[PDB]
C-alpha cells in the first residue's frame, strides 16, 4: 500500500517479533554455551564409558534446544500480518531465517552426537 | 493449610480436569501454567518426574518415556486386545508382568516399570496439588469420573489410583452421568428421561444412552470408537495443505518432520478459528526449502475433508439406540461433552438426526464431566 504509513497497529506487531528476537537470542547463547561444553567433553578426561554419558545429557540439552527454537517458530506462524505491515513481515522472514540457521547449527551437533 | 473441600476430577486419557464448587457455583481450577486442564502425562528424565504441562512440552525430546494414556490400560490384563492394538502406536514400552500390563521407561538412568494405576495416581496427585495451589487449603476428597464401559477390574484400578494419590475418593462415577448432572437432567419434571451423552474429546468418541428415573441413572447402551478426535480431523487439513503446497510448488514437504510439525500446529488453530469463523487464513514463512506458505481454508472445505469422519459419528449413536431398544424420538436430551463437539457441522448432523431438538452445549465440553463430578462432590462434602 502507501508509502512512510507507519501504523500504531504494527507497532503492537513489532513489540512480538521484539521478544521474540530477544528468545532467540537466549536460545541461541544456551547452543553456544552447549557447543563449549561439547568442546569440553572432547578435550577432557573422561574415559570412553563416562564420555558416553556426558555426550549423551549433552544430547538431551541440545534437543531442549532445538524443541525451544521450534517453539519460537509455532509462536511466529501464528502472526497474520497485513501486506502493508513490510516492516513487520520483513522483520518476521529474518527471524524466521536466523532460527532455520540455528536449528541447522543445532542438528550439526545432535546428529554427531549419541547416535 | 487449613481443610479445604470436595473436588470433582474429570480423569481423562489425554486430559484431565478439576473442578470446585464453591459460593453457589462450580469453578474450574486453572493449573500452574493457568490451563483449566491438564495433560494426563508422566514424563521421566534422567534428573526428575514431570506432571500435566510440563511433561507433554517435552515429549519431543523424550518420546519413550513419556507416558499418556494409561487410561487405556488402567484395569486391563496383558493380552486385552486393546492393550495389545493401542502398544503398536505409542513410543513407550509396555510389559507383561505376570498377566499385568507395566509401562517400561528410563529413569535417574535406571530401568523403571509402574503399573497403569501408579501413573494415573501420579496424574491424580498433580490434579489434588492445582486444587490445593488455587484453594490455598488441604485437598482429600474427591468424586473421580470413568467411562461407563468400564468392567468392575477398571473401576476398581482408578479407585486405587485415587487411593495412591492420598485421595479419599467418596464417589466413582460414570463420565456420562456426570455430563448429565452438570446439566441438572434428573432434576427435570416428569417420567423416565432418556439422554444421549455424544462425548468427542481426548481422542475417543463415546456415545451413551441413559434413562433417568427418579434420580436413579441407566447405562442403557454405550457405543463409539477408541481412536477418533481432534487429532484425524486435523491430519486431514494437513493432507489438504501437502497436497496443496505439491500443487502451487512442485514439492513434497512431507518427509520434513518440522515442517509438517509446523503446518500441524498451525492447522489444529485454523480448525479452532473454523468452529467460530467461517475462513482462518495461515502464514508460514520459509515452510519448506525456503518457501513461504500463506494460505486459507474455509469452514466448507473443511468439512469436505471430514465428512466421513463427522458422519461416521452417527453410526455409534444409532448402534446405541438400537443396543438401548429405543426410537430417536424417545430421547427427551442430547449432551455434547468433550472439545470437538464444538465443531458446528458435527452439532449440525447431530441436531438434524434428532430432527431440529436443542443441543445442550452451554457448558464448555471439554470441563462439563468435572463440572458434573464437582457438583456430586459439593452433595457428598
Ligand atoms: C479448545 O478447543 C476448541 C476451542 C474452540 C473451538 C474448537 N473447535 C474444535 N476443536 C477444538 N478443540 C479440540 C478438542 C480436541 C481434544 O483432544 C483437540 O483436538 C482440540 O483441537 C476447539
Ligand atoms: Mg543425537
Amino acid at each position: 500500500g502507501p508509502l512512510g504509513s507507519n501504523s500504531p497497529q504494527e507497532e503492537v506487531e513489532l513489540k512480538k517479533l521484539k521478544h521474540l528476537e530477544k528468545s532467540v537470542e537466549k536460545i541461541a547463547d544456551q547452543l553456544e554455551e552447549l557447543n563449549k561444553e561439547l568442546t569440553g567433553i572432547q578435550q577432557g578426561f573422561l574415559p570412553k564409558d563416562l564420555q558416553a554419558e556426558a555426550l549423551c545429557k549433552l544430547d538431551r540439552r541440545v534437543k531442549a534446544t532445538i524443541e525451544q527454537f521450534m517453539k519460537i517458530l509455532e509462536e511466529i506462524d501464528t502472526l497474520i500480518l497485513p501486506e502493508n505491515f513490510k516492516d513487520s513481515r520483513l522483520k518476521r522472514k529474518g527471524l524466521v531465517k536466523k532460527v532455520q540457521a540455528f536449528l541447522a547449527e543445532c542438528d550439526t551437533v545432535e546428529q554427531n552426537i549419541c547416535q | 493449610m487449613s481443610k479445604g473441600p470436595a473436588v470433582g476430577i474429570d480423569l481423562g486419557t489425554t486430559y484431565s480436569c478439576v473442578g470446585v464448587f464453591q459460593h453457589g457455583k462450580v469453578e474450574i481450577i486453572a493449573n500452574d501454567q493457568g490451563n483449566r486442564t491438564t495433560p494426563s502425562y508422566v514424563a521421566f528424565t534422567d534428573t526428575e518426574r514431570l506432571i500435566g504441562d510440563a511433561a507433554k512440552n517435552q515429549v519431543a525430546m523424550n518420546p519413550t518415556n513419556t507416558v499418556f494414556d494409561a487410561k487405556r490400560l488402567i484395569g486391563r490384563r496383558f493380552d486385552d486386545a486393546v492393550v495389545q492394538s493401542d502398544m503398536k502406536h505409542w513410543p513407550f514400552m509396555v510389559v507383561n508382568d505376570a498377566g499385568r500390563p507395566k509401562v517400561q521407561v528410563e529413569y535417574k538412568g535406571e530401568t523403571k516399570s509402574f503399573y497403569p494405576e501408579e501413573v494415573s495416581s501420579m496424574v491424580l496427585t498433580k490434579m489434588k496439588e492445582i486444587a490445593e495451589a488455587y484453594l490455598g487449603k488441604t485437598v482429600t476428597n474427591a468424586v473421580v469420573t470413568v467411562p461407563a464401559y468400564f468392567n468392575d477390574s477398571q473401576r476398581q484400578a482408578t479407585k486405587d489410583a485415587g487411593t495412591i494419590a492420598g485421595l479419599n475418593v467418596l464417589r466413582i462415577i460414570n463420565e456420562p452421568t456426570a455430563a448429565a448432572i452438570a446439566y441438572g437432567l434428573d432434576k427435570k419434571v416428569g417420567a423416565e428421561r432418556n439422554v444421549l451423552i455424544f462425548d468427542l474429546g481426548g481422542g475417543t468418541f463415546d456415545v451413551s444412552i441413559l434413562t433417568i428415573e427418579d434420580g436413579i441413572f441407566e447405562v442403557k447402551s454405550t457405543a463409539g470408537d477408541t481412536h477418533l478426535g481432534g487429532e484425524d480431523f486435523d491430519n486431514r487439513m494437513v493432507n489438504h495443505f501437502i497436497a496443496e503446497f505439491k500443487r502451487k510448488h512442485k514439492k513434497d514437504i512431507s518427509e520434513n518432520k518440522r515442517a509438517v510439525r509446523r503446518l500441524r500446529t498451525a492447522c489444529e488453530r485454523a480448525k479452532r478459528t473454523l468452529s467460530s469463523s467461517t475462513q482462518a487464513s495461515i502464514e508460514i514463512d520459509s515452510l519448506y526449502e525456503g518457501i513461504d506458505f500463506y494460505t486459507s481454508i474455509t469452514r466448507a472445505r473443511f468439512e469436505e475433508l471430514n465428512a466421513d469422519l463427522f458422519r461416521g459419528t452417527l453410526d455409534p449413536v444409532e448402534k446405541a439406540l438400537r443396543d438401548a431398544k429405543l426410537d430417536k424420538s424417545q430421547i427427551h436430551d442430547i449432551v455434547l461433552v468433550g472439545g470437538s463437539t464444538r465443531i458446528p457441522k458435527i452439532q449440525k448432523l447431530l441436531q438434524d438426526f434428532f430432527n431440529g431438538k436443542e443441543l445442550n452445549k452451554s457448558i464448555n465440553p471439554d470441563e462439563a464431566v468435572a463440572y458434573g463430578a464437582a457438583v456430586q462432590a459439593a452433595i457428598l462434602s
